[PDB]
């Protein structure tokens, strides 16, 4: 049978593999450098467009960029460079050979799923591909037909109430505020007490801090409390030129935002509330197990403790007759590309994909007809 | 020379015992995690079971 | 001499790197085993609960 790769358009890591496997074999961050100047190498060669870890290594010289904000492809240049390199470089194979699954937030733009069709048919010469809801693969993962699933991003904050493998497109809810906002929003909080954080690269380590360092705390008042009253809620992280740097209630208070939104300045409403506001526009007879069936995905998620505090928070807003029971995978930063895995591995999905024959009749339009 | 040497030499000898090391390590945590899976995936089934239970009893 | 010290240099780089990630290899994996205890005690206490509820369930 054919190998499809399952391609995750993760917005501050790409994730990356073959289906059939049960884990991404690449996995690697959304960061195309290039040079700030020109004349940096002399006497080896330079290259202007460096993407991934290689980027990575040469963050000093490079500008980077990211290829997808908000979960948003902005700049179609970038994330045909993650693509380049995905194929060639990381996985060292040709996509012409290997059918394409790729993943997209729900209310992705039309003509964004379009010019990715066009640009995976044009250019990568694939011979099949198919576009998916993060959520929807991330249930298939929990082993699931139905259920709401909140999946949080590196960039994106959905809930995506789903029945029977279609997501519900009257009731599913939006956040832009997730894993991107949160590094900006944490180097804000330090500069405030007094850990100025001015440059871009410093920004990355601020990235890596938030993502080890950060924690989502049970009660907010009681946790702050604590925090002003004894100073045993502060870890020490050390710089990699040195220099010991301690970590306050800035740890629990960046993704705090995600349920207090107005600490940003935003109209929005928090995580929990569009969970609540999402699973109340679905039918009685399936908000059952929609309730019964609460998930957690993406890379926001992995922050420890994060489940408690969603209990908690849910079981307030909602009535004490549905079950509640908050489900969080043993690998949830995964299951959108693991669903993607399990999904272009099933004999009844190979029905489902655009080939390259009705591209060329019907144009980057297909996707509006092959995927719902 | 010798000192410097013997020191290098070492302190490759200590390196590929902390690379061992590490994938050990890494290895682990593999067979901790994949062990917690399987508890978590069984603990899970019982929960679904039993609330469906306690609800089938109210109903009752 | 120059070359030598040049070689052990770089030899006790890479060994301070490799001891951190080890360091934090386990950790994680120390993790991963706290997670897995809390979460045997649920699998317990739902399983017996479930299991209450089905002598409760037959004599309902």
């Amino acid at each position: 049978e054919t190998t499809a790769l399952v391609c995750d358009n993760g917005s501050g890591l790409v994730k990356a593999g073959f289906a059939g496997d049960d884990a991404p074999r690449a996995v690697f961050p959304s960061i195309v450098g290039r040079p700030r100047h020109q004349g940096v190498m002399v006497g080896m060669g330079q290259k202007d467009s460096y993407v991934g870890d290689e980027a990575q290594s040469k963050r000093g010289i490079l500008t980077l960029k990211y290829p997808i904000e908000h979960g948003i492809i902005t700049n179609w240049d970038d994330m045909e460079k993650i693509w380049h390199h995905t194929f060639y470089n990381e996985l060292r194979v040709a996509p012409e050979e290997h059918p394409t699954l790729l993943t997209e937030a729900p209310l992705n733009p039309k003509a964004n799923r379009e010019k990715m069709t066009q640009i995976m048919f044009e250019t990568f010469n694939v011979p099949a591909m198919y576009v998916a809801i993060q959520a929807v693969l991330s249930l298939y993962a929990s082993g699931r037909t139905t259920g709401i699933v909140l999946d949080s991003g590196d960039g994106v904050t959905h809930n995506v109430p789903i029945y029977e493998g279609y997501a519900l497109p009257h009731a599913i809810m939006r956040l832009d505020l997730a894993g991107r906002d949160l590094t900006d929003y944490l180097m804000k909080i330090l500069t405030e007490r007094g850990y100025s954080f001015v440059t871009t690269a410093e920004r990355e380590i601020v990235r890596d801090i938030k993502e080890k360092l950060c924690y989502v705390a049970l009660d907010f008042e009681n946790e702050m409390a604590t925090a002003a009253s004894s100073s045993s809620l502060e870890k020490s992280y050390e710089l990699p030129d040195g220099q010991v740097i301690t970590i306050g209630n800035e740890r629990f208070r960046c993704p705090e935002t995600l349920f207090q939104p107005s600490f940003i300045g935003m109209e929005s409403a928090g995580i929990h509330e569009t969970t609540y506001n999402s699973i109340m526009k679905c039918d009685i007879d399936i908000r059952k197990d929609l309730y019964a069936n609460n998930v957690l995905s993406g890379g926001t998620t992995m922050y420890p403790g994060i489940a408690d505090r969603m209990q908690k928070e849910i079981t307030a807003l909602a009535p004490s007759t549905m079950k509640i029971k908050i489900i969080a995978p043993p690998e949830r930063k995964y299951s959108v590309w693991i669903g993607g895995s399990i999904l272009a591995s099933l004999s009844t999905f190979q029905q489902m994909w655009i080939s390259k024959q009705e591209y060329d009749e019907a144009g980057p339009s297909i996707v509006h007809r092959k995927c719902f | 020379i010798q000192l410097v040497e013997e020191e290098l030499d070492r302190a490759q000898e200590r390196l590929a015992t902390a690379l061992q090391k590490l994938e050990e390590a890494e290895k682990a945590a593999d067979e901790s995690e994949r062990g917690m899976k399987v508890i978590e995936s069984r603990a899970q089934k019982d929960e679904e079971k039993m609330e469906i239970q306690e609800i089938q009893l109210k109903e009752a």
